[PDB]
C-alpha cells in the first residue's frame, strides 16, 4: 500500500535534511556531478555565517582580539557586495581565514544564541582551506550541513519494506504554514521535527519570540488535532549533537524558567521530551512515539526511519 | 476559495500567524475540498 | 511564441537567464505553482512593476502590495526574515521607486538556491527542451 508522510516542523528543524538522507539511503544517493552543484551553496552558507558574526560584533560589543582584523571586516563587507554570489576568492577566503582565527570573533560566534546564525556555521569555517583547496567536491557530510531556505511543499517517492512512500517536505517559517492545509488530506503518518537546539534561541520572522515555544504552540495544535486522530505522529528531537555540546554552557532554564534538574544532555533532553509529548490531551488513548535524532548522521537516521516503519507497519495491522 | 471563509473575526495571531490551519478546524477533511481551501 | 532549443537550454545557464525571459518566467510559475511556491514570483514581479511602472503610482502599488504580500497573515505572505521586514515596513511608510529592493534581493536568492534547481530537473523544464523548436 501507499503510506503518505509528512515533515513538519517550525524553520530550520531538520526537515530537508532528513529528505537528503532518504536520498542517500533509500534512493540513488549523490553522484560527483550532483556534489558539485552544493559547492555555491555551500561558499553562500561561509559567507553569510561570517558576515553575520562580523555585524554581531557591533550589535553585542565586542571588541577584535587584533585592531588589525577591523580594516578586515571593512574589506570584507566591501568584497561580499562585489563578488559573484556563490564564490569564494582567494582574498575573501584569507579574510575570512584570519578574522575565524581572531579571539574576538570566537567570543562572538560562542554567543551564536545572541544572534541568528547558521547551525553549521562552525563547521564550515573551521575548515575553509578544505573547501577552497583546487579540486575541491563536496562531501556527503558537506552536503548533509549545507543550508537552503525551503519554500513550498516538495514530494520524493521512495519504497521501502515493501511500502510506497510520498514524503512531503514543507517549509517551517510562519509564512509557510499557510500552505500545510494542502497535503493534509489522507496522511498515514507525520514526523514533526523539533530542534533541541532551539531552547535558547529567537525566531528568524519574530525576534522576541523563543524557537523551543514557537515549536511547542505548532505540536500542541498538530497532535491534538482531529483531522490526524488516525495518524501515526512521531517526534523528532533532532540536533542532540547540538544540543549536546550547547547543554554544558547555556541552562535550560532560558526556556523554562521552572526546570528544576541538572543541565546535562539526559536529564535536560528528557525534560524536553516530557514537556512536549504531555501536549497531548490524549495520550490515554493514542501514543506519541519519540527519537532523539541526528539528521546529518546517515546512520541515525537509517535507523530511526526503520523504527518508524515498523509504527507505521504495526499501525495498519 | 482559502480566504473567504467566515468567521476570523475574533481570533488571536496564534491561530492567524502561528497556526493558520486552526482558522478550519471546525471542518471536516471532505469539506475543505467542498468549500474551496484545498 | 515558442521559444527556440538554444533559448530554453540558456535557461539553465543559469538563474538570471530564466527569470529575464518572459516566457521563462511563465514557465517557473507554472512549476512554482506545482510546489506552492508562487508568491516568490508573484512578488518579484510586483516589485519590478514598482521600480520601472509609472511612478506616480508608487504610493498605490506599495499600499498594495504590503497587504497582498507583507501584511501578517497576507494571502501571498512571503518568506523573509524579520529583520528585512522591519526595514521594508518602515520603509513603507515613505514609498519610494527601490523601497523593496531588501526584500526582493532576498526573495530571489530564495528561488534561485531552492525552486530553481528543482525546476531544471523536473517534467515542466524537461517538456519545455522537448517541443522547443
Ligand atoms: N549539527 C547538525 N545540524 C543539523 C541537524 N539537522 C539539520 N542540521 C542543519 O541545520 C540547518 C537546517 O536544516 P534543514 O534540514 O534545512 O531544516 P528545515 O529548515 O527544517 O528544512 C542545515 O544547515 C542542516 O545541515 C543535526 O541533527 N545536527
Ligand atoms: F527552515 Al526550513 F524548510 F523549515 F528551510
Ligand atoms: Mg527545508
Amino acid at each position: 500500500r501507499t503510506v503518505k508522510l509528512l515533515l513538519l516542523g517550525a524553520g530550520e528543524s531538520g526537515k530537508s535534511t532528513i529528505v537528503k538522507q532518504m536520498k542517500i539511503i533509500h534512493q540513488d544517493g549523490y553522484s560527483l556531478e550532483e556534489c558539485l552543484e552544493f559547492i555555491a551553496i555551500i561558499y553562500g552558507n561561509t559567507l553569510q555565517s561570517i558576515l553575520a558574526i562580523v555585524r554581531a560584533m557591533t550589535t553585542l560589543n565586542i571588541q577584535y582580539g587584533d585592531s588589525a582584523r577591523q580594516d578586515d571586516a571593512r574589506k570584507l563587507m566591501h568584497m561580499a557586495d562585489t563578488i559573484e554570489e556563490g564564490t569564494m576568492p582567494k582574498e575573501m577566503s584569507d579574510i575570512i581565514q584570519r578574522l575565524w582565527k581572531d579571539s574576538g570573533i570566537q567570543a562572538c560566534f560562542d554567543r551564536a544564541s545572541e544572534y541568528q546564525l547558521n547551525d553549521s556555521a562552525g563547521y564550515y569555517l573551521s575548515d575553509l582551506e578544505r573547501l577552497v583547496t583546487p579540486g575541491y567536491v563536496p562531501t556527503e557530510q558537506d552536503v548533509l550541513r549545507s543550508r537552503v531556505k525551503t519554500t513550498g511543499i516538495i514530494e520524493t517517492q521512495f519504497s521501502f519494506k515493501d511500502l510506497n512512500f510520498r514524503m512531503f517536505d514543507v517549509g517551517g517559517q510562519r509564512s509557510e504554514r499557510k500552505k500545510w492545509i494542502h497535503c493534509f488530506e489522507g496522511v498515514t503518518a507525520i514526523i514533526f521535527c523539533v530542534a533541541l537546539s532551539d531552547y535558547d534561541l529567537v525566531l528568524a520572522e519574530d525576534e522576541e519570540m523563543n524557537r523551543m515555544h514557537e515549536s511547542m504552540k505548532l505540536f500542541d495544535s498538530i497532535c491534538n488535532n482531529k483531522w490526524f486522530t488516525d495518524t501515526s505522529i512521531i517526534l523528532f528531537l533532532n540536533k542532540k549533537d547540538l544540543f549536546e555540546e550547547k547543554i554544558k554552557k547555556s541552562p535550560l532554564t532560558i526556556c523554562y524558567p521552572e526546570y528544576a534538574g541538572s543541565n546535562t544532555y539526559e536529564e535536560a533532553g528528557n525534560y524536553i521530551k516530557v514537556q512536549f509529548l504531555e501536549l497531548n490531551m490524549r495520550r490515554d488513548v493514542k501514543e506519541i512515539y519519540s527519537h532523539m535524532t541526528c539528521a546529518t548522521d546517515t546512520q541515525n537516521v537509517k535507523f530511526v526511519f526503520d523504527a518508524v516503519t515498523d509504527i507505521i507497519i504495526k499501525e495498519n495491522l | 476559495f482559502g480566504d473567504d471563509i467566515p468567521g476570523m473575526e475574533g481570533l488571536g495571531t496564534d491561530i492567524t500567524v502561528i497556526c493558520p490551519w486552526e482558522a478550519f478546524n471546525h471542518l471536516e477533511l471532505h469539506e475543505l475540498a467542498q468549500y474551496g481551501i484545498i | 511564441d515558442i521559444p527556440t532549443k538554444m533559448r530554453v537550454e540558456r535557461w539553465a545557464f543559469n538563474f538570471s537567464e530564466l527569470i529575464r525571459d518572459p516566457k521563462g518566467r511563465q514557465s517557473f510559475q507554472h512549476f512554482l505553482r506545482k510546489e506552492f511556491s508562487g508568491e516568490n514570483l508573484g512578488f518579484w514581479e510586483a516589485c519590478e512593476d514598482l521600480k520601472y511602472g509609472d511612478q506616480s503610482k508608487v504610493k498605490e502599488k506599495a499600499e498594495e502590495i504590503y497587504k497582498l504580500f507583507l501584511a501578517p497573515g497576507a494571502r501571498r505572505w512571503i518568506n523573509i526574515d524579520g529583520k528585512t521586514m522591519d526595514i521594508t515596513v518602515k520603509g513603507l511608510k515613505h514609498p519610494h521607486r527601490y523601497v523593496l529592493d531588501a526584500a526582493q534581493t532576498h526573495i530571489y536568492m530564495l528561488m534561485k538556491k531552492d525552486s530553481y534547481a528543482r525546476y531544471l530537473k523536473s517534467p515542466i523544464y524537461k517538456e519545455m527542451l522537448a517541443k522547443a523548436i
